[PDB]
């Protein structure tokens, strides 16, 4: 269903996430339409918000836009500044930070 | 006018979130 | 001096840049297309500014905002393009080898 | 809020419609 915590929908958020030996920086921004209004079924939200991180991380070289039943998602990449500054561990283990920050213009 | 969500590929994974002081995850700085 | 863009409908454009051709398309949203502009010297000159700026940041697309749109630039790859060629008189010119689409929105 | 066209760093060189068949363009298969 979801491995992830909600997404904080209409709020935009920062998010790490670890998969595999990688770490990932994430950021969620909403748009002028979808951020004025608001929808009481968050879970549905929540889900396709997910769903839409599990896409752009399945397609990291070719990130393209798509639409959800709610929303159209622009997805984009740029350079994680300072990530060679930046140490992450699971327990003992370095976790490798893609050196990406994926930023999601949720419209 | 935008490609479905449902015909792209789609990590399915196991995905957690990094959440520092919890479940073993650490961050900090360097040099 | 570019001619100009046919705005609201969608278009594929090739364009020449120093010693490259690049392959463009535009494509409209459901709101910029429902309704209509009628001085398209303005549009036309605000989507050949976007297209300098794609040019300008090839290697960092991001989204931006013009007077009346929200452009949002995407690459894909450029395929079957390997048995193509490109002159300008007797001078090569090489295909950019991703296709740049800007979503109007 | 998206950033301005007019922040960014823009390509201000010539840039032509590659039409071939006008003003010396070609283009062919194998």
């Amino acid at each position: 269903s979801m491995s992830l915590k909600p997404f904080t929908y209409p709020f935009p958020e920062t998010r790490f996430l670890h998969a595999g030996p990688n770490v990932y920086k994430f950021k969620i921004r909403y748009g002028k339409s979808i951020r004025g209004e608001e929808i009481e079924n968050k879970e549905v939200i929540t889900q396709e918000l997910e769903d839409s991180v599990r896409v752009v991380l399945g397609n990291l070289d070719n990130l393209q836009p798509f639409a959800t039943e709610h929303f159209i998602v622009f997805p984009y990449k740029s350079k994680w500044e300072r990530v060679s500054h930046l140490k992450f561990k699971h327990g003992e283990i370095i976790l490798i930070p893609y050196p990406f920050v994926f930023t999601l213009y949720v419209e | 006018g935008y490609i479905s969500i449902d015909a792209m590929k789609k990590f399915l994974g196991e995905l957690h979130d990094f959440i520092p002081g919890t479940s073993g995850y650490l961050a900090y700085h360097v040099q």
